[PDB]
RNA sequence: AUGUUUUUUUUUUUUUUUGAUUUGGUGAGAGG
DNA sequence: CCCTGTCTGGCGTCCTCTCACCTATGA
DNA sequence: TCATATTATTACGCCAGACAGGG
């Protein structure tokens, strides 16, 4: 039907063509009868009759004569909504400048016509004169006038002189503003300058001026002379229940700007003074600015009683504008909405539906059933039979339900698995009954929740529902690949009760034929639910290709294994449920249950544990009671234990022989082991207690307590909670942030006194207000991500690449946190990963990693993999489907077409809410050292110091992959060296932070050079030792005489000659920082390893800053370039460093803040990515230094730390789509062959589609540079204004777009979820396949 | 609370909101971006133009269904048709392109 | 065998199809 | 002329339910 | 009833982005 969406400037022939008639009157109403105003805001002439085809006061009442006007009534006359379309237009009599155009940030005319925002409103307030072509003159054409300024300019340039001022003359200086000269003359400015603020003020100023050329766009189309009228129906006059009018803001502000024009023509006719039309005219430009974006101007009108009016920009921008409340999200029919409950008898396909909501919301296909039968005739008699409800149409109600599904959504919808699609069965009721298991997914539980049904109408949105939407389809989250209808509460106790065992009971130690008997024997009231017993089993292990081969044999396990036996389908094996079952078990056997036998068993095992589980939960009575939480015994003395401590440490702190820091640590340390030991005493008499003899002396077992059992299988409980309720509740904080030195040392069992239960509140209120304050953050970032993501779809097979991101497993410096079988799921390797012996295929180079390529990669101990990243796909405008990899929630490959860029914006905005808001080297494990980044040198002692601040110490075990990393710092005494083994737990590293070492390399005896006493360095004699050492002063203390003095050591020989460093020619001499203190001192020689000197010294906003790309306050600072370094000038605001390269040319400079305690030496030589300071590194460093794949390394490990910290599970897959939208623009450096400007940016697959068009012809290509936006600024800079404007500030995007002439090829998931159509994601880019192949 | 169809607002062209007013559901923004983390194109359709604001749109589906033929005439939603005239009535000249 | 053999106003206009059942901002509070 | 406080604008969660209250003037 | 047309409170918290000031 129609592409592109164009945007552009309204000239007055345009707007004039838009329009039906001039808006004269503002008179609105008559409001006294009924009728209008001929001719006034809502007239008849100018738009249409309010009746359909009538005309309002009186000819046409039927049919024959659509469209005569007769002079009675000066009326169109077509349909009702015709006035809807049709819009007016008032000639303001006074020209008025656009808001939009004119206070934009920066203005449209602000950077067009070359002059200062503050001197633009002067003039067109009517308080400054502007000059307009003068002539012979003294004076600019820039250049404004003021009052005295004029005056005298009055009487002496009477002749040949132009001054005018408001609109007009700011229109004339742009109709008068020659496009084409101001390029040329921009562009000669840019390179004929190499002021680096004036270039970019230059190349801001001439990309505006070339892009106004490029379109249609007029300079003197930024001025209003036709303002236009939006159409009446669009602006309602509807009466509330009463007899007056509530008449919207609209109206108030066009009556406004009708009776200040009308005041000024009479003016005009008049002949009023100067000063009567210039506040007449600063009126209307007042009124019309008020009109168009109100309040943009100095304090917002306002109608009743002090709240601003609402204007027309208002009704675009904002929350409630159209696009975030009327496009993006509208009020839907067929659609209901109620109260939610259990009804466990479901099968996971199909949920609970009132009859009176089934009714309400299948009337139409009621109405086509019973006018299908013959019932009925005309539709209103199906109406009054629906109506009456007769004994017929609930045949015909359960005969339109059957197999038509149903869309349930629970109302804070995060993520997809919030709006599932079921079966309705119907229920005498009026509540949602929904199957238990799918409550884990959306959230639900059943404390009061609502959810909203939607009817798929269509057959094609049916199949949708069928199809992808339904309940059995999603078992798996998207996030990842863990299962998401694990069985949550009452499930997992019933196993855990069923599949557990005591060591008496009836029955023990009998043999059983089957599980059938077993069942059997349960019942009858034989034998008991746990009693250990020999059965024989039959599993069937599926070994062969696909066939199933049966192995019986006797198993020792015990009553309920053999009953939950029962229902585990064919394929799993025995042990998977000889174990306690608690939820990670029964977690792992749903999955191990998908892994092997696919989607159907997987679906009929969870309903049959789901029901075999709330069964033996009922057979259980497993209640709480008082005497469930079993107070120690040795809790009171362990309480008496820590009163005597906190006496003996008070009794020192009145005779004061401790510090109060001090103190205030030794009681948080003794209470916190105190509150440990009661942990332990309460854990041990809660898992064990039971003490049951069998035949004869007694044996121990774990408890059947019931709060242990609802701890030990994770139903519900932790041990932090089951802790509260018996043991200490620890040290509660005050709001303050420290913590309160007198804990609450009573439970919940015993009594908490008054001041226990304030403490208490103090630590709850805090969590509540977090909750609550933090869910809308939570909110907000997954509005940022889904619609920085937006666009991103599965639109390939291959990019055919070769590169690909490292995935080593991650290690901080405990033991291996993440295992590369994590990280390493499902992606498709870049090249092939060689065997860890010699040079072996072992896996080819495009193969999907799953479960068995993981197992055969574990067994052979691979290092770390080379995979392909979604950052490196070439894929022009998407994604390539290998790129990506697993489809997560399908254990294929992605499909072409999935929208991956929402899924994955909804996996990580998602758990948002379970986010927080607000000395040397000791190994743990046994095994081989090796270093990395290490330049090192042997001591004389013997222990292998390091001349090389960056070294890495990995311990790589005996088979080849690596298990500890850790940083050792520059001079540091390493116990062990390179290759070495060692023990568990032996110390391999030893340094002083609190004194940078200055140790060398080489031997021989110490110079003082340019190292004098008085202003270089100076004489401070130790009080309490008596060996002195003279103290290095710093560069600020000294005076401007001797500043320019760098105090340093230098390595000579026994004779004097300078003993030169081993490989160059030049001596090792170390200049001596600031703040230093000379420990070893003149004439006594040195080895390596000593010191030359004594040198002292985030949960979800972390999410937040890294996403959204902030700089930290202090960055740490690195080289853009390598090879040597220096000093520069003494303080002037900051302190220069110079880096000249070895064979690269030199002029890079930095001037650092020299606030900063640095890590080079002035004979250091850099490299790129190689670091001067230290602190948090900000990733536009990361970027332009390193490379992409290390920001994108840095933005997945920096992100993942903070979703492991609260415990969740996220695959990289989404983080790195979403590093791709953040680093999407580029910049060019040489612009080339091509089109492109200088320092222009442009995105990147613009810029790579067209070097590649062009390299692949005889030209060589454009050299770009990628620059990262930040998600907030990478979303409001697309190609694609619809998609920038249904997000943050519409005003900024819309006047660039209009000032631009942008247009919008569609091409994106919102522009058609705006524009009304076929997303081009899902199902319909089969349809946008078709209609971009047949253009 | 259930609705099938029955009155909608005046400016918009959408159902109202609300059970006093016997109106239909907020297909919020959120629910639209769960529908396209999966592929329910044709769902999603039917949820923004027929269900709620296209006119010739849901004029048709009614009679569409009440006939026996499950299938929707889409056309283009009437809220946008409001933006284009609000956005329009500045000094915009917002259009729609080629065929 | 036979019937101009008791005439007088005791009076002629329909439904018609063609269209629908009607409620806007502001602020406060609760549920999840 | 390159840092720099300082000022100005522009964000700040979705869905739902109940109730009340709505410009002054004026010969 | 039918045209006439706008004044005497302050008490967010970052976080970019533009601007006059000065070593
Ligand atoms: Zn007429
Ligand atoms: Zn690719």
């Amino acid at each position: 039907e129609f592409d592109a969406i164009k945007i552009a400037l309204a000239s007055p022939d345009m707007i004039r063509s838009w329009s039906f008639g001039e808006v004269k009157k503002p008179e609105t109403i008559n409001y006294r009868t009924f009728k209008p105003e001929r001719d006034g805001l809502f007239c008849a002439r100018i738009f249409g009759p309010v009746k359909d085809y009538e005309c309002l006061c009186g000819k046409y009442k039927r049919l024959k004569h659509r469209g005569v006007i007769c002079e009675k009534c000066g009326v169109e006359v077509t349909q009702t909504k015709v006035r809807r379309e049709r819009m007016g237009h008032i000639e303001l009599a006074s020209p008025t400048a656009h808001i939009w155009f004119l206070k934009s940030l920066p203005s449209r005319i602000g950077l067009l016509l070359d002059m200062p925002l503050r001197d633009i409103e002067r003039v067109l307030y009517f308080e400054s004169y502007v000059v307009i072509e003068g002539g012979m003159t003294n004076l600019e054409r820039q250049q404004i006038l003021t009052e005295e300024q004029y005056l005298d300019a009055l009487e002496e340039f009477g002749d040949e002189f132009d001054a005018k001022m408001g609109a007009e003359a700011i229109q004339a200086l742009l109709k008068s503003m020659d496009l084409e000269q101001e390029c040329e003359q921009l562009r000669e400015e840019l390179n004929e300058t190499n002021s680096e603020t004036k270039r970019k003020k230059l190349t801001k100023r001439i990309k505006l001026l070339e892009a106004f050329v490029q379109s249609g766009n007029k300079p003197e189309w930024m001025i209003l002379t036709v303002l236009p009228v939006l159409p009446p129906d669009l602006r309602p006059l509807v009466p509330l229940d009463g007899g007056r009018f509530a008449t919207s803001d609209l109206n108030d502000l066009y009556r406004r700007v009708i009776n200040r024009n009308n005041r000024l023509k009479r003016l005009l006719d008049l002949a009023a003074p100067d000063i009567i039309v210039r506040n007449e005219k600063r009126m209307l430009q007042e009124a019309v600015d008020a009109l168009l974006d109100n309040g943009r101007r100095g304090r917002a009108i306002t109608g009743s009683n002090k709240r601003p009016l609402k204007s027309l920009a208002d009704m675009i921008k904002g929350k409630q504008g159209r696009f975030r409340q009327n496009l993006l999200g509208k009020r839907v029919d067929y659609s209901g909405r109620s109260v939610i409950t259990v009804g466990p008898y479901l099968r996971l396909h199909q949920c609970g539906l009132p009859k009176k909501m089934a009714l309400e919301l299948f009337k139409p296909f009621i109405y086509g059933k019973l006018e299908l039968r013959g019932l009925a005739t005309t539709i209103k008699a199906a109406k009054k039979m629906v109506e009456r409800e007769e004994a017929v149409v609930w045949d015909i109600l359960d005969e339109v339900i059957r197999e038509h599904p149903v869309l349930l959504n629970r109302a804070p919808t995060l993520h997809r698995l919030g709006i599932q699609a079921f079966e309705p069965v119907l229920i005498e009721g009026k509540a949602i009954q929904l199957h238990p298991l799918v409550c884990a997914a959306y959230n639900a539980d059943f404390d009061g929740d609502q959810m909203a049904v939607h009817v798929p109408l269509t057959l094609e949105a049916q199949l949708e529902a069928r199809a992808l939407m339904m309940s059995t389809n999603n078992i798996l989250s998207p996030a990842n690949g863990e299962p998401i209808i694990v069985p949550s509460q009452d499930v997992v106790l019933g196993l855990y009760y069923m599949t557990r065992d005591c060591v008496n009971a009836k029955g023990e130690g009998m043999v059983l034929t089957g599980p059938k008997e077993a069942e059997r024997l349960y019942r009858s009231g034989l034998a008991s639910l746990h009693a250990r017993v020999k059965v024989r089993i039959t599993e069937y292990e599926k070994d062969a290709n696909g066939e199933l081969v049966a192995k019986t044999s006797l198993k020792d396990t015990t009553v309920g294994r053999a009953i939950l036996w029962m229902i585990v389908p064919k394929g799993l094996p025995y042990s998977i449920v000889n174990q306690a079952l608690g939820k990670k078990a029964i977690s792992k056997m749903l999955n191990t249950c998908y892994r092997i036998l696919g989607l159907k068993p997987t679906v009929i095992f969870a309903d049959q544990i789901m029901y075999t589980g709330f069964a033996y939960a009922a057979r259980s009575g497993a209640s709480v009671g008082i005497d469930d939480m079993v107070i120690p015994e040795k809790k009171h003395e362990i309480i008496s234990e820590a009163e005597a401590e906190v006496a003996e440490i008070q009794e020192q702190f009145q005779s004061g022989l401790v510090t109060a820091g001090e103190r205030y640590n030794k009681v948080i340390d003794i209470w916190a082991a105190a509150n440990d030991r009661v942990s332990k005493a309460m854990m041990d008499n809660l898992q064990t207690e039971t003490v049951i003899n069998r035949d004869g002396q007694e044996e121990k077992q774990v408890s059947f307590n019931s709060i242990y059992m609802m701890a030990d299988s994770g139903a519900r409980g932790s041990a932090a909670q089951i802790r509260q309720l018996a043991g200490m509740r620890g040290l509660m904080a005050k709001p303050d942030g420290s913590i309160i030195e007198t804990p609450i040392t009573a439970n919940f069992r015993e009594g908490l006194n008054v001041l226990q239960y304030f403490i208490s509140t103090h630590g709850a209120r805090k969590g509540l207000a977090d909750t609550a304050l933090k869910t809308a953050n939570s909110g907000y970032l997954t509005r940022r991500l889904v619609d920085v993501a937006q666009d991103l779809v599965v639109t390939e097979d291959d990019c055919g690449t070769h590169e690909g991101i490292m995935m080593t497993p991650v290690i901080e410096g405990g033991d291996v946190k993440e295992p590369l079988r994590d990280r390493v799921l499902g992606r498709v390797t870049a090249e092939d990963v060689l065997k860890p012996g010699t040079a072996d295929i072992l896996v080819p180079r495009n193969t999907l990693l799953h479960e068995q390529w993981c197992d055969l990669l574990e067994e052979n101990s691979v290092d770390a993999v080379k995979v392909r990243s979604v950052v490196s796909c070439d894929t022009d405008f998407g994604v390539c489907a290998h790129c990506y990899g697993r489809d997560l929630a399908r254990g294929h490959i992605i499909n072409k077409g999935e929208a991956i860029g929402v899924i994955a914006a909804q996996s990580i905005g998602e758990p948002g809410t379970q986010l927080t808001m607000r000395s040397s080297i000791q190994v743990k494990n046994k095994g081989s050292i090796k270093l990395s980044n290490v330049k090192s040198v042997v001591n004389s002692s013997g222990k292998l110091v390091i001349t090389s601040r960056n070294t890495e110490l990995k311990l790589i075990d005996e088979f080849g992959r690596t298990k500890e990393s850790y940083k050792v710092p520059y001079g540091a005494v390493l116990a062990k060296g390179d290759g070495e083994q060692v023990a568990g737990g032996e110390t391999v590293a030893n340094w002083d932070p609190h004194t940078m070492p200055v140790i060398t390399e080489v031997s021989g005896f110490v110079r003082f050079t340019d190292m004098i006493d008085g202003q270089t360095i100076t004489r401070q004699t130790d009080e309490l030792t008596g060996l002195s050492s003279l103290v290095v002063l710093d560069s600020a203390e000294r005076t401007a005489g001797g500043k320019d003095l760098r105090p340093a050591l230098k390595i000579v020989d026994a004779q004097g000659n300078d003993v030169l460093i081993p490989g160059t020619d030049m001596p090792a001499q170390y200049f001596l920082p600031g703040k230093a203190i000379v420990q070893l001192e003149d004439g006594v020689q040195i080895s390596s390893g000593d010191t030359l000197a004594r040198i002292p010294q985030g949960g979800l906003p972390r999410v937040a800053d890294l996403f959204e790309a902030r700089r930290p306050k202090e960055p740490a600072i690195l080289a853009e370039i390598s090879g040597i370094v220096s000093f520069g000038k003494e303080t002037k605001g900051k302190r220069r460093l110079v880096i000249t390269p070895v064979d690269g040319s030199d002029p890079y400079e930095e001037m650092i803040p020299k606030w900063r305690q640095l890590n080079v030496f002035e004979g250091e030589r850099v490299e790129r990515g190689d670091v001067i300071s230290d602190g948090p590194e900000a990733p536009h460093d990361i970027l332009r230094l390193r490379g992409v794949h290390a920001v994108t390394r840095y933005i997945v490990n920096e992100v993942q730390d903070v979703y492991r910290l609260q415990g969740v599970k996220i695959n990289d897959k989404h983080i790195e789509v979403i590093v791709r939208q953040m680093l999407r623009k580029a910049t060019i450096v040489n612009a080339g062959s091509s089109d492109f400007l200088e320092g222009e940016q442009v995105e990147y697959s613009r810029v790579k589609i067209a070097n590649r068009e062009l390299e692949a012809n005889g030209k060589v290509g454009a050299t770009y540079s990628r620059d990262l936006l930040g998600i907030t600024k990478a979303s409001l800079a697309t190609e694609s204004f619809i998609s920038a404007a249904s997000f943050q500030e519409t005003t900024r995007v819309l006047t660039e777009a209009a000032v631009a002439g942008k247009r919008d090829e569609l091409r994106g998931l919102k522009e058609n979820v705006i524009v009304g159509r076929l997303i081009p994601a899902g199902t319909g880019y089969a349809y946008h396949q078709d209609r971009m192949r047949r253009r | 609370h259930a609705r099938s169809t029955g009155s909608y607002s005046l400016v918009t062209q959408q159902p109202l909101g609300g059970k006093a007013q016997f109106g239909g559901q907020r297909f919020g923004e959120m629910e639209v971006w769960a529908l396209e983390a999966y592929g329910a194109a044709y769902t999603l359709q039917e949820m923004l133009t027929v269900k709620s604001d296209d006119v010739n749109g849901r004029t048709k589906m009614y009679k569409n269904i009440v006939d026996g033929n499950h299938q929707m005439e889409p056309g283009m939603p009437e809220s946008f048709n409001v933006l284009l005239k609000e956005i329009r009535s500045l000094g915009i000249n917002i259009e729609l392109e080629d065929e």
